[PDB]
């Protein structure tokens, strides 16, 4: 490839800055663009700069260009959860629709909730009148915790998920575990995961 | 305003024809077709300078495109095989303001080509009610919604409170979890959580519903199975505010 | 002083994948540069082909061309796709300027498709010629997006060109004024009629091109003189032929007269018969 | 097929039997660029024949000088064969000493 990006993927806490890198070898170079691809959606264009110009400020995102050293950085300020996306770097070998676009293979950014007041617990959720699947809810843990998948064809566990209660200004992680077998309770549902020593279990 | 695509998801039997629709109002002339395998970069397959012009790209695929109206750029796939299972993205460049022709992308079509249609299953949906424990601890309540046993991964889950769609306090997994991971054609699972105040859950007027828009078969496709034809459909489960 | 610069280009494209774009440059009547599609560089044909320009100024230009050529050849190929043009193609460009006395100059950049004008560069943009087909408007749209190419061209015509010719003019001084004396003789081609004769006056080997040949009777001008084309010699001189259809009995006294700049007051006078 | 070449043959110096000279063949208001030019000696082409770089007149037509070294003799006649997409059969123009 002629358009290379670094890093491959990074993880930052919400409300912190970060910088992504792009280097090219496309000749002749005319313009560099930054694309934000949220998962399962189309790329959205953020910035377009030419050999001529050196910095384009689109709200919180700010791009840099050095045609001298064939290098372009993008800079995110005061990041939020909606930033978590693949960022594509594209280069055009013409200053009109007559040129080709060379795409990078993207940098994968992840933004994780800053949870100042954590309170991990595992709750047994009231069964539905149809599904005899016993559902456990790990919740209210800070982002320094990973939820490991354990799928022995009978137990199902989903990755952690960040929920935003804007009107109260509260944000909370959660993992959901369920099974249709009798030999399954929440007291040990997770266990493959390294959960906090002071997690709350009710009875 | 904007560029469009239809449908978001499409599952078709290996052998039938495929039309992927793309609409563009902007008056843009140059238009692109891109293919993207989960994870990999974008490969340009077709591009049109507008008018009556259709050219191949840097990927040598099986599809043909035509451009008989500015507004429309339909991609047609004749054979249809497992090798065609991708996401397909429509785009167009054209002046917005200053000078340089920005590129605008569609929402995309996730195709999935199956060997036989009887692999398709709709999603069963349950809602699970917040625990007594959570309510008296955090002063909050979290409903969880389980969409289970659907193939293909063609779903849109949404939460409905009092007949209106809600977004605050909702989480739905980016990644649908596989039911049978070691098997090659496994059905899928998908979880979501709507969290609300303890008070709000305790009002019997307040009605919560979880609905999954499953993208299935057209009422034109062949079907000889005993079970119900798994068509495009919404599946729902609900819950009433318990007095605690 | 009639010394304009003519940067000339010939682009081919026989089909999808065969192309040569050879070019050249004229300063008045003399060839200064030679640009073969084999060469990376524009070859200089004179000890004074670089004006006052430094090697690095000339490198700046040498690069702009090397990019222009390669970029051009792919762009034309795409226009053929975009405009539905069938592929025996022939493109040409005539670019340059001349420097008048006083302050400034006029410049030009014309391109032509299969020997008909299609577009010129006017001021800040590309403009289609009056006679040009409709698909030109479409190409001209696609060109006028490219602000960098447009500004580069503008800079090459308003800026570089007249700085270059001004240099070329004074560093070519001794060769542009230069004089080479013509030589003339007499012959006898096919007789145009029965009793008539075709008197033939050849003149070759003069470098300042503007010349004057006329057959004369009694030292004073005579009307039936029929001049030829001013054709080029191998050693960058010129050759003119001039014929007179006269009756045989009054070939006696007739005279071929040559007025050229290398000759001062005196002119070249040849009399018949002396074939 | 638009503009057809023609095609003028002449000498650098006067014709002197047994004295070195150049033979110029000039072509000459044609289009497109694809010309193919040969100089004949008694009907047979010459190996060493250099030319000037092909160039075009203001009216967009092309032109070329084709020159060679030769010693004229009265027993030998020289010619210029020009072929081009315009004219069907390859056109020949003889060098005329007298005109
Ligand atoms: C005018 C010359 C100056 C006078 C002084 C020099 C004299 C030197 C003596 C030697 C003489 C040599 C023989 C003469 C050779 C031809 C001379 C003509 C001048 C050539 C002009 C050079 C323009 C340079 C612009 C260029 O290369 N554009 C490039 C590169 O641009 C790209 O890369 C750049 C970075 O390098 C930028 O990023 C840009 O945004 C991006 O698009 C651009 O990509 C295109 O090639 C633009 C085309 C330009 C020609 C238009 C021709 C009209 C064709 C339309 C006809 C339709 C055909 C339908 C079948
Ligand atoms: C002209 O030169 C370029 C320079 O690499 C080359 O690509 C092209 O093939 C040449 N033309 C031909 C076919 O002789
Ligand atoms: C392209 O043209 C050349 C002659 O100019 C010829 O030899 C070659 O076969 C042609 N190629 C194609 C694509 O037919």
């Amino acid at each position: 490839n002629q358009v290379e990006q670094s890093p491959q993927s990074l993880i930052i806490l919400e409300g912190k800055n970060c910088t992504l890198q792009c280097n090219y070898t496309v000749s002749p170079f005319s313009n560099l663009r930054w694309y934000k691809q949220d998962t399962g959606r189309g790329p959205v264009s953020l910035t377009i700069m030419t050999f001529s110009e050196n910095t384009k400020s689109n709200g919180r995102y700010t791009a840099t260009l050095d045609a001298d050293t064939k290098q372009s950085s993008l800079h995110i300020t005061a990041s939020q959860l909606s930033d978590s996306a693949s960022y594509i770097c594209v280069v055009s070998d013409r200053g009109s629709t007559l040129g080709r676009l060379y795409f990078g293979r993207g940098t994968q950014l992840t933004v994780w909730p800053d949870i100042q007041n954590p309170d991990p617990a595992v709750y047994q959720l009231r069964d539905s009148k149809s599904s005899d699947k016993s559902v456990c809810l790990f919740t209210d843990f800070d982002s320094q915790t990973n939820v490991s998948q354990s799928k022995d064809s009978d137990v199902y566990i989903t990755d952690k998920c960040v929920l935003d209660m804007r009107s109260m200004d509260f944000k909370s992680n959660s993992a959901v575990a369920w099974s249709n077998k009798s030999d399954f309770a929440c007291a040990n549902a997770f266990n493959n995961s390294i959960i906090p020593e002071d997690t709350f279990f009710p009875s | 305003a904007d560029i469009y695509q239809t449908p978001r998801y499409l599952v078709i039997g290996t052998g039938k024809k495929i039309t992927l629709e793309c609409s563009q109002t902007m008056g843009h002339d140059k238009m692109y077709w891109y293919q993207q395998d989960p994870g990999m970069e974008l490969h340009l397959i077709h591009y049109s300078y507008g008018v009556n012009s259709t050219e191949k790209g840097d990927l040598s695929s099986e599809s043909t495109v035509s451009r008989i109206r500015t507004e429309h750029f339909p991609l047609t796939l004749e054979s249809a095989r497992p090798s065609h299972t991708s996401q397909y993205l429509c785009a167009s460049s054209g002046l917005r303001d200053r000078g340089l022709y920005e590129q605008y992308f569609g929402p995309g079509t996730r195709l999935t080509v199956t060997e036989d249609l009887k692999n398709v299953f709709p999603p069963e949906v349950a809602v699970f009610e917040p625990s007594e424990a959570e309510i008296s601890h955090t002063q909050k309540a979290t409903l969880v919604c389980l969409a289970t046993g659907f193939y293909p991964d063609h779903v849109e889950l949404s939460w409905w409170v009092n007949g209106k769609e809600v977004h605050s306090g909702v989480c739905t997994d980016p990644q649908p979890l596989k039911e049978q991971p070691a098997l090659n054609d496994s059905r899928y699972a998908l979880s979501s959580r709507l969290r609300v105040s303890a008070t709000f859950w305790q009002n019997p007027r307040n009605h919560f519903r979880c609905q999954v828009q499953f993208y299935g078969l057209s009422e034109n496709d062949e079907w000889t199975q005993d079970r119900a034809k798994p068509v495009t459909q919404i599946v729902s489960a609900e819950a009433w505010g318990r007095a605690d | 002083r009639l010394f304009p610069l003519r940067c000339l280009q010939i682009s081919s494209f026989a089909n999808s994948s065969w192309t040569r774009t050879d070019g050249l440059a004229w300063l008045g009547e003399l060839q200064t540069h030679s640009w073969s599609n084999d060469s990376d560089t524009v070859r200089s044909l004179k000890p004074w082909s670089q004006g006052t320009f430094s090697d690095q100024q000339w490198e700046t230009l040498q690069h702009i061309f090397r990019v222009y050529r390669s970029s051009f050849t792919r762009d034309v190929k795409e226009f053929a796709k975009m405009l539905r043009l069938s592929y025996p193609l022939e493109l040409q460009v005539s670019a340059g300027c001349e420097v008048h006395p006083g302050n400034a100059s006029n410049n030009f950049f014309h391109v032509a498709f299969q020997g008909k004008d299609i577009l010129s560069f006017q001021g800040t943009s590309w403009e289609p010629t009056q006679e040009a087909p409709l698909w030109v408007n479409l190409a001209i749209q696609v060109l006028n997006q490219d602000k960098w190419t447009r500004e580069t061209v503008q800079w090459l015509l308003n800026g570089t060109c007249p700085q270059f010719v001004s240099g070329l003019l004074e560093s070519g001084k001794s060769e542009l004024k230069k004089q080479v004396k013509p030589k003339a003789w007499l012959s006898r081609g096919p007789s145009p009629g029965p009793g008539r004769l075709l008197l033939v006056c050849h003149v070759s080997g003069f470098y300042p091109k503007p010349v004057w040949v006329k057959w004369m009777r009694g030292e004073q001008e005579q009307q039936g003189t029929q001049p030829g084309d001013i054709l080029p010699n191998a050693d960058e001189t010129w050759y003119l032929r001039a014929t007179l259809d006269v009756v045989a009995g009054e070939a006696a006294g007739l005279s071929c007269r040559v007025k050229h700049s290398s000759l001062e007051g005196q002119d070249i006078v040849l009399y018949w018969h002396h074939h | 097929i638009q503009r057809t070449p023609k095609i003028q043959v002449y000498s650098r110096h006067p014709a002197e039997n047994g004295k070195s000279n150049f033979l110029n063949c000039y072509v000459s208001g044609f289009h497109p660029s694809d010309i193919e030019v040969d100089l004949l000696k008694n009907g047979e082409r010459i190996e060493k024949v250099e030319h000037s770089d092909l160039s075009f007149s203001k009216d967009w037509s092309f032109y070329l000088l084709y020159y060679t070294e030769f010693t004229p003799t009265e027993k030998d006649e020289y010619a210029c064969r020009v072929n081009h997409v315009t004219l069907s059969q390859p056109k020949i123009v003889k060098w005329d000493r007298d005109m």
